[PDB]
């Protein structure tokens, strides 16, 4: 289900084969030309499409472009060398910009930025003021 | 006709199959080079590589060195080459230690500690000997005249 | 699917100045520091791809890929808890002639697929499951 | 890697989560603001340190603060 | 109907002063009003970016056409002023009588505050600043003779300036052409290549054949300017012309018949330089323009317009495709007919490249009477045109990048040459990086090697013509080819195109005009350094164009724009990653490149060409031939060039050359001043401003337009600007002061 | 059968040209040898022609243009060391060529391995290949003609188009 592309010297390297790799998938209603983050132009297929990239940002950048084409069914995965796959985005099925009941707060401090502790107070502690 | 295609038919790998990258000439040359040739033992691989690199290195030193115009210029050139070979050998030793570690098992895989050590040894012998051969050859140059 | 495969990495968070393993782990379990190319008929990066007659470009031979079928499974597994919360709330709001959570899930996902199910409010779900 | 913290001064404008280039931020339910939503940083392991989020915050002083820290392949944006 | 027609909208924009009183009207954002000092700076930086001011190509196009008329008006006023100043504030008449002794001057300073010292005793009972633009020589070649004529050409210039300004107003406010009119490349090229250039050359040839040639012959012979017949007299009395050139007697009869040979009297292929004036023979120049005219007029009939015959550029471009280049040149026509930035890129690069060529060809083959012996003018012109060229070339690259970020559309460019280039960008940049390193290490290494050797008392180990030698064999060969060409490969010619390749020494007034320039080891070393500098400049600029839209580091650079400060402190640091920043860095390297080139010219000429020759054969060059053994080491350049040739500026105080000394110092100051903008950051300055504002507030007063520090991008721009001004300014004074003395 | 498959080499002026029928009973291997020989002999001829022309013209900027303009005299003047390098170098390439030939899928004459990207289905490819062959065939005859002129007639320059 690979989109039609002729190849580039800006594709993935060894890290994709020995450390980690990424993959995005989407469905289209027409064959159209899009610009790939790696560099160049490609033609998507009329239906399912799969593409591999080396960075999550590269994948999410393409998603932005896809939204312009009115495609909002994209999914991003991380494939480890052993074959293990992790579903990353949309994580809970709902885009992050939309509040979804069932998501808990993380890394939240209940005070204004100016209420953090003084650096000297936490000296020889190992923690930082913003983590204190 | 398109003479440039995606490498290995993977449109997303960062490489292309150009005439330079994948031509019968390039494939043939690289396949038979000592580094990638099939069947050569680690020692022999190093030996061939060393023999090749030592012979051409004596030239630069002998003809352009500080004592080039001296009667002992060629001798000095030889010594200089040996010095350079030693430096390069140190590098090979150090690389192996860092890249491969301290104890190995696979064996006969240029990419293991034991194999690398053997490879390094071959390089040293070949390089130094090759430089010596050049010394003997450059001692008397033939005019090939009848 | 081992949902902790990524978390199970060699990374050890430091005391101060580190976000941590986050949600999906901070680093790959595998070490990128592998060797270089090898002679014909030999392998280097463990489960590497044989370069055949072109060992010099072996790293360009892909061996890591995503199975579309397998892709479905990873989607379901990583989103299992979310689905659970969703159905639970639907159950709490006095479902019409409710049966079993799982049963309801199957019925509700039989229609509206699964992705649509994950993106629907309990109200919409109840409207959908009115029948 | 990097540390992102959200403070009580948030107003749930969602602008930050719409600017992250690597999906590190999310909008979670909350009651301290009229919007009834607050931002969270569930996946800081993918923060590159761009600080685009901070540039988008409308509060007097950023309600979202990014403190750069330990660097990994992901945080250093290395595709190689 | 007709493919090519004229479409114009009447009364498009009302003329009023309302918008004038509403600064920032062009922009939606700026129009709201000033709230901080940034608004002021932004107003000036977005003034001529029409693409951001409107979304319609027609509107953008209309503005550009009118704006161009404005530039033309300014240029005309400039030329007019020069001629006027040459009519009322010059010593042209005296110089005309004795060109060898009197010094050219066309600017006079008022007697205020001792500035009068700047009025030098140039000659001809006149005191003024010695100009170096070469106006006098040009006027002599045209056959001006009088100062009344200069006055009239000045009046014509003023009139022309006004006409252009009216045209600008008319074609923007009263009769604005529509987009369809602008998009007619074939017609434009036919007209510009046959009318602007072809007819232009032919007209000039007419002036040269009927007015300039005859007058200049009389001048050279010795006839006093006052005794030479007025220009109109030559045009009317054919007999007078027949006396000088004995072929006008036959009339135009030979021309209509095929006997063009009879006109050999005034149309010639002599080559070389006139012995008396030291300039190219005007007869040859006349044939030159006549020949070029024919060529251009013929070329203007290549593209289709409204009569079927001709070529359509689109078809030509699309047909040229090959096995290694996919769809080939498909898609380029649309780009160049729908993007002003793309057009500017190509046009600007070529224009700059031409200027550099003019500099080289205009010294080797002096084109004006009494120009070569005027070393000051020669040096000034070479350096001036070398600079103009460098800036333009870098500018072309900049606008090329703006295209990629603003006008490039993936859909219209599939598998075309552009697409394929952006698909192997890594390979291109990687290889160029290596080429730059190779050249740089080897080329500059030669100099460092030599310095070390000479310092260690080992002169026999240097790369010199007296030791290990690196001779420019290829160039030496071409020189011989060109020297022996006359009479062989160029049978009808009579002499070398330039005496630089080889020949005798042409001297005018006891001073050497041209002499064979030889190439040795030093020349090899310097030429290869030029290659290194140019190559590095290309690397920075090309990288900017290729990686303008995206990169592995920032995959979405396009959305950020062409001129963004950075993406953030993340990814290890993303400072200066925009295409604008690549142009910023490229200009610094262009400065270096051009500086070395101009220095090469100055030392080589003053050492191996310029000088004096005795009645017998004794050549004394200005510096004495030091270039061969001194330019092979860096210490040599610092001592035998900069330190020694700067004795003039530093010792100019108390003389008419005092201005150069002051400017030399002032330029150094500005150069250093810039380093504070290039090394510092906005943060420190903003905080400092806060404290300063505290003081004003403490006294119950503060500006509503809150004072803010300059933007990151502006900081860099201000720094580069001052850096360039200072550096170029310093050399300007150095060269001019030295030249005045050597002349 | 080679005759039933060959496409390159058969052109318009004469079509298949084997008046003496020297390929009637030959097998594919022999025919392959012939084609390879034809191409090699022709390609070398083309190169030789260019070399002769340049030397004769006088553009021999080597050894301070010491060697004679006559190509055949120059060869005698060349030191043997120069000739040895030539033969040995060509020999090396010949070895590599043998390696390529052994590899499966070898098309007689292809050392760049263009078979990897293009096949004879493409008319452009076959046509360009024909141009090489046709020019090579002509060059072979020419080099033989020129030598005759230089050795017997006594001239080593164009005696055909020289008269403007
Ligand atoms: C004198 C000051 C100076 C020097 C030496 C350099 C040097 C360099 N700049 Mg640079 N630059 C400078 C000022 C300078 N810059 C300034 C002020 C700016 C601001 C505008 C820039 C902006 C700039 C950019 C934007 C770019 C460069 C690039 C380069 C590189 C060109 C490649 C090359 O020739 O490598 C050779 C380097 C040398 C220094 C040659 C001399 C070294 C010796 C003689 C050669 C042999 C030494 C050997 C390798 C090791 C010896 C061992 C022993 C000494 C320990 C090179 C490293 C380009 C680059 O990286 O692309 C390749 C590039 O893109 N520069
Ligand atoms: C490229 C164009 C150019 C340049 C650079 C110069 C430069 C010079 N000219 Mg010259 N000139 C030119 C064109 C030019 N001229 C033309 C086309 C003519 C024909 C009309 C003349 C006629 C001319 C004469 C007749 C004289 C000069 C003189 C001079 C010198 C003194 C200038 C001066 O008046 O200072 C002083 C400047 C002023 C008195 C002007 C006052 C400053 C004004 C008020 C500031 C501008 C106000 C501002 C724009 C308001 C904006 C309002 C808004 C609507 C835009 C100076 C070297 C003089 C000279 O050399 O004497 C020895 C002199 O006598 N020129
Ligand atoms: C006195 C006659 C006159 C008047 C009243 C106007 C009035 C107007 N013009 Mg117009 N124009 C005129 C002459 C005039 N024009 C001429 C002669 C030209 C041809 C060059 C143009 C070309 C032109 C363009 C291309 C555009 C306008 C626009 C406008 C409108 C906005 C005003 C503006 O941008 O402020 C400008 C005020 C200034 C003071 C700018 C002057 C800058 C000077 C000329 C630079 C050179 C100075 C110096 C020599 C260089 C540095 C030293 C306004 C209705 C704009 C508009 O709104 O279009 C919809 C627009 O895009 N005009
Ligand atoms: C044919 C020539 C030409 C033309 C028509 C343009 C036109 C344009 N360029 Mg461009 N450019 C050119 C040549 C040209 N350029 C060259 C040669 C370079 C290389 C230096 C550049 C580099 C360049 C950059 C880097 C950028 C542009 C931009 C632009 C656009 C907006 C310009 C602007 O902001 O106006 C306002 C103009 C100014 C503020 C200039 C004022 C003059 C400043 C203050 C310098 C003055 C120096 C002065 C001579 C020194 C006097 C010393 C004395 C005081 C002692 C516009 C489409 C910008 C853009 O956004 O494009 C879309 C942009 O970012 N160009
Ligand atoms: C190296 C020499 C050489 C060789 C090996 C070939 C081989 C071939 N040619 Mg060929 N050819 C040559 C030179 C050669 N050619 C020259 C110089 C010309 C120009 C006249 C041609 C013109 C030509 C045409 C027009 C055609 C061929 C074809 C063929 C192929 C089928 C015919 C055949 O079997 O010929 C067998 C040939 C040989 C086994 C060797 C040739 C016999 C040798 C040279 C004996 C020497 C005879 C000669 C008179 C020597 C004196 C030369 C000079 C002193 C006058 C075959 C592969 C046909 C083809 O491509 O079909 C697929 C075809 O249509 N050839
Ligand atoms: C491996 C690198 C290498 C090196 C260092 C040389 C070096 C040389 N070649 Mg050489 N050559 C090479 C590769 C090389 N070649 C290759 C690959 C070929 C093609 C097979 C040739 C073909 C060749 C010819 C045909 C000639 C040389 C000649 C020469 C010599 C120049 C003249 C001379 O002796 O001045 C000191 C010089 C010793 C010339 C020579 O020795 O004539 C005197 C000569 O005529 N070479
Ligand atoms: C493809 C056709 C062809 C070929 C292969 C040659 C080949 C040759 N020509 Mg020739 N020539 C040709 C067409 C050709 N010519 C035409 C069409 C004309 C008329 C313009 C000439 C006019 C011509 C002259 C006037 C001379 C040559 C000479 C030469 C010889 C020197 C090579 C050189 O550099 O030439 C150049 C070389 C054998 C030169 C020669 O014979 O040197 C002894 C020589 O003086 N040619
Ligand atoms: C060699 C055996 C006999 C040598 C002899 O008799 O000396 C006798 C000769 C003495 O030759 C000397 O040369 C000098 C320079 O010209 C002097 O001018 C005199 O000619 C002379 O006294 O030794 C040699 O020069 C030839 C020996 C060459 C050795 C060949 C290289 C072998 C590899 C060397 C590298 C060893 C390092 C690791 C090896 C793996
Ligand atoms: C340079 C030799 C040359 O011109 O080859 C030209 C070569 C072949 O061009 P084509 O004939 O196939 O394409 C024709 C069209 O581009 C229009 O001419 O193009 C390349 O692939 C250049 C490769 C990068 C250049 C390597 C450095
Ligand atoms: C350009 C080119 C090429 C290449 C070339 C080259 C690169 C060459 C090189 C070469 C070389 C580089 C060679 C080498 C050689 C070496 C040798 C020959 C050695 C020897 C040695 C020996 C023989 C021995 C020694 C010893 C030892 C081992 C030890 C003990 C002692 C002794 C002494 C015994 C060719 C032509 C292909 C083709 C075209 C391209
Ligand atoms: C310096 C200057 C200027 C200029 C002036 C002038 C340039 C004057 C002149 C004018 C003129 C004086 C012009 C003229 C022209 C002429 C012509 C252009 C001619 C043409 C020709 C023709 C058109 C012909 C045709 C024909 C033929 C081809 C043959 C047959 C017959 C007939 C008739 C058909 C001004 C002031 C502006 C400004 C300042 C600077």
């Amino acid at each position: 289900p690979f989109p039609t592309f002729g190849g580039s010297t800006g594709g993935w390297l060894r890290a994709a084969e020995v450390e980690e790799k990424y993959a995005i998938t989407w469905t289209s209603t027409k064959e159209q030309i899009f610009e790939m983050p790696t560099g160049g132009a490609a033609i998507m297929r009329n239906g399912e499409n799969l593409l591999y990239l080396a960075r999550k940002e590269q994948c999410l950048a393409l998603s932005t472009q896809l939204r312009t084409f009115k495609i909002n069914d994209y999914k991003i995965y991380r494939i480890f060398p052993s074959g293990e796959v992790q579903y990353l985005h949309p994580k809970d099925g709902v885009f992050p910009e939309k509040v979804n009941p069932g998501r808990t707060s993380v890394n939240s401090r209940g005070f204004s930025i100016g209420k953090n502790p003084n650096p000297a107070s936490i000296k020889f502690s190992g923690i930082t003021t913003y983590e204190s | 006709a398109n003479f440039i295609k995606p490498y290995n038919d993977d449109p997303f790998v960062g490489h292309l199959a150009t005439p330079i990258t994948s031509s019968s000439l390039t494939r043939a040359l690289l396949k038979n080079l000592p580094a990638y040739r099939f069947g050569l033992t680690p020692l022999l691989r190093g030996l061939e590589i060393g023999l090749a690199h030592g012979y051409f290195l004596i030239g630069p030193f002998a003809q352009l060195g500080p004592l080039r115009n001296s009667d002992i210029g060629l001798l000095a050139g030889f010594l200089s080459t040996i010095g350079l070979i030693l430096i390069l050998t140190l590098g090979l030793t150090i690389y192996g230690a860092a890249a491969f570690g301290q104890e190995k098992s696979n064996g006969s895989e240029l990419q293991t500690k034991k194999s690398w050590d053997q490879f390094k040894g071959g390089f040293f012998v070949g390089a130094c000997g090759s430089a010596g051969f050049a010394f003997i050859c450059l001692s008397s140059i033939p005019t090939f005249a009848l | 699917v081992d949902l902790d495969y990524g978390m199970k990495n060699s990374y050890v968070p430091a005391t101060g100045g580190d976000g941590g393993q986050g949600q999906f782990g901070a680093q790959s379990p595998n070490d990128w520091r592998v060797a270089g190319t090898s002679p014909v008929g030999e392998t280097s990066y463990a489960g590497a791809a044989d370069g055949g007659e072109e060992p010099w470009f072996a790293e360009a031979i892909s061996t890591v890929s995503l199975d579309l079928q397998k892709a479905d499974e990873t989607l379901k597994a990583f989103t299992k808890d979310a689905a659970a919360f969703k159905i639970e709330e639907f159950a709490a709001e006095k479902p019409y002639g409710f049966t079993s959570s799982d049963a309801a899930m199957e019925e509700l996902v039989g229609k509206l697929g699964y992705s649509k199910f994950l993106e629907m409010s309990t109200k919409q779900l109840m409207k959908t499951w009115g029948t | 890697s990097h540390t992102v913290k959200i403070y009580d001064t948030c107003i749930g404008c969602t602008q930050c989560v719409r600017a992250c280039p690597t999906d590190v931020l999310e909008m979670v339910p909350w009651d301290g603001c009229k919007s009834g939503q607050i931002a969270s940083s569930p996946r800081v392991e993918d923060c590159v340190g761009c600080k685009r989020c901070e540039t988008a915050c409308p509060t007097d002083f950023l309600s979202v603060r990014v403190y750069l820290g330990a660097e990994t392949t992901r945080s250093l944006g290395l595709a190689y | 109907s007709k493919n090519v027609q004229v479409f114009v909208e009447k009364d498009a924009v009302e003329t009023s002063f309302a918008k004038w009183a509403q600064p920032g009207h062009f922009s939606r954002t700026l129009a709201k009003g000033p709230k901080t000092t940034t608004w002021i700076w932004n107003l000036h930086a977005d003034a001529h970016d029409f693409d951001s001011q409107t979304s319609s190509l027609e509107e953008v196009s209309r503005k550009i056409f009118s704006a161009h008329f404005g530039q033309l008006a300014i240029i005309f006023l400039w030329i007019s002023g020069m001629h006027f100043h040459g009519a009322y504030f010059s010593n042209y008449s005296a110089w005309l009588t004795d060109p060898i002794s009197i010094k050219q001057s066309s600017q006079v300073v008022w007697p205020i505050v001792g500035q009068e010292i700047l009025n030098a005793d140039v000659g001809g009972n006149f005191q003024g600043i010695q100009t170096t633009s070469g106006w006098f020589q040009m006027w002599r070649a045209e056959g001006i003779t009088s100062e009344v004529e200069l006055y009239w050409t000045a009046i014509g210039g003023l009139a022309m300036s006004a006409i252009m300004l009216f045209a600008g107003w008319f074609h923007y406010h009263k009769a604005a052409p529509k987009l369809e009119w602008f998009q007619n490349a074939e017609s434009m090229m036919n007209h510009h290549l046959a009318g602007l250039l072809g007819l232009g050359c032919l007209s000039w040839s007419g002036h040269q054949i009927h007015i300039a040639l005859p007058i200049n012959k009389l001048l050279d012979a010795g006839v006093s300017p006052q005794e030479i017949p007025l220009p109109h007299e030559f045009l009317i009395n054919r007999d007078l012309m027949a006396q000088l050139y004995p072929s006008f007697s036959k009339g135009l009869a030979p021309f209509f018949g095929g006997n063009w040979g009879e006109y050999s009297d005034f149309l010639t292929f002599k080559g070389g330089l006139n012995p008396v004036t030291g300039g190219l023979w005007l007869s040859d120049i006349a044939h030159h323009h006549l020949a070029l005219s024919v060529l251009f007029i013929i070329a203007g009939h290549m593209y289709r317009t409204n009569w079927g015959i001709g070529h359509n550029m689109k078809e030509i471009l699309e047909a040229h495709k090959g096995p290694f280049t996919g769809e080939g040149h498909k898609g380029l026509y649309e780009i160049l007919t729908t993007s002003w930035h793309a057009q500017l890129a190509i046009n600007l690069a070529m224009m700059g490249s031409l200027s550099i060529i003019v500099a080289h060809h205009m010294y080797a083959m002096p084109p004006y009477p009494y120009l070569a012996t005027d070393y000051a003018t020669q040096l000034s012109l070479f350096t001036h045109h070398m600079w103009i060229g460098g800036f333009c070339v870098v500018g072309g690259a900049a606008h090329g990048a703006i295209f990629m970020v603003r006008d490039y559309t993936p859909a219209n460019n599939y598998n075309n040459l552009l697409d394929r280039v952006l698909r192997h960008r890594d390979a291109i940049i990687s290889h160029l990086n290596w080429v730059c390193i190779f050249l740089g290490c080897h080329a500059f290494g030669f100099y460092i090697h030599n310095d070390t050797m000479r310092a260690l008392g080992r002169p026999q180990d240097m790369f010199s013509d007296k030791a290990i030698q690196l001779q420019p064999i290829f160039a030496q060969w071409i020189q011989n080819i060109h020297l022996l060409a006359p009479g062989t490969t160029a049978p009808n010619a009579l002499a070398t195109t330039s005496y630089a390749f080889g020949g005798d020494v042409i001297e005018v007034g006891g001073k050497i005009a041209m002499m064979p320039i030889k190439l040795g080891t030093a020349d090899f070393m310097v030429h290869h350094i030029h290659a290194f500098t140019i190559h590095v400049t290309v690397l920075i600029l090309l990288k900017g164009v290729l990686y303008a839209r995206s990169s592995k580091l920032i995959p979405d650079k396009a959305n950020l724009g062409f001129r963004f400060p950075c993406d953030g402190p993340g990814r290890g640091g993303t400072c200066q990653s925009s295409s604008w920043d690549h142009v910023f860095l490229g200009l610094f390297w262009m400065y270096n490149s051009i500086s070395v080139v101009i220095f090469h010219f100055s030392w080589k000429m003053q050492s191996d060409v310029w000088g004096t020759i005795t009645p017998d054969g004794a050549i004394s060059h200005i510096t004495g031939g030091n270039f061969a053994q001194s330019s092979i080491t860096i210490n040599g350049w610092l001592r035998d060039f900069l330190w020694s040739q700067a004795s003039q500026v530093i010792q100019s105080y108390g003389s008419a050359s005092s201005a150069y000394g002051l400017i030399f110092l002032g330029a150094h100051f500005i150069w250093a001043f810039s380093l504070m903008f290039l090394f510092s950051g906005r943060g420190y300055w903003q905080e400092l401003i806060e404290s300063i504002v505290w003081a004003h507030n403490k006294l119950n007063f503060a500006p509503t337009i809150q004072p803010r520090a300059l933007s990151i991008t502006q900081g860099r721009a201000v720094g580069l600007a001052h850096y360039l001004l200072g550096g170029i300014g310093t050399t300007w004074a150095f060269f001019l002061a030295r030249a005045i003395s050597i002349t | 059968a080679w005759r039933d498959e060959v496409v390159v080499g058969i052109t318009a002026p004469v079509g298949f040209f084997d008046p003496l029928g020297l390929s009637k009973g030959k097998d594919d291997a022999t025919m392959a040898y012939y084609r390879e020989a034809e191409l090699k002999n022709g390609r070398v001829a083309m190169a030789a022609c260019l070399g002769w022309y340049l030397n004769a013209g006088g553009v021999h900027p080597a050894f301070n243009s010491e060697l004679s303009n006559d190509p055949l005299k120059a060869m005698v003047e060349l030191p043997a060391v120069g000739w040895l390098q030539f033969v040995l170098g060509c020999g090396a390439i010949e070895w590599l060529g043998q390696q390529i030939k052994e590899r499966p899928g070898y098309v007689p004459g292809d050392l760049l391995g263009a078979s990897y990207w293009v096949d004879n289905s493409d008319e452009g490819w076959v046509m360009y290949q024909n141009k090489e062959l046709n020019n090579g065939r002509l060059a072979m005859l020419a080099i033989v003609g020129m030598v005759y002129q230089d050795v017997f007639v006594g001239d080593y320059g164009d005696m055909m188009y020289k008269q403007l």
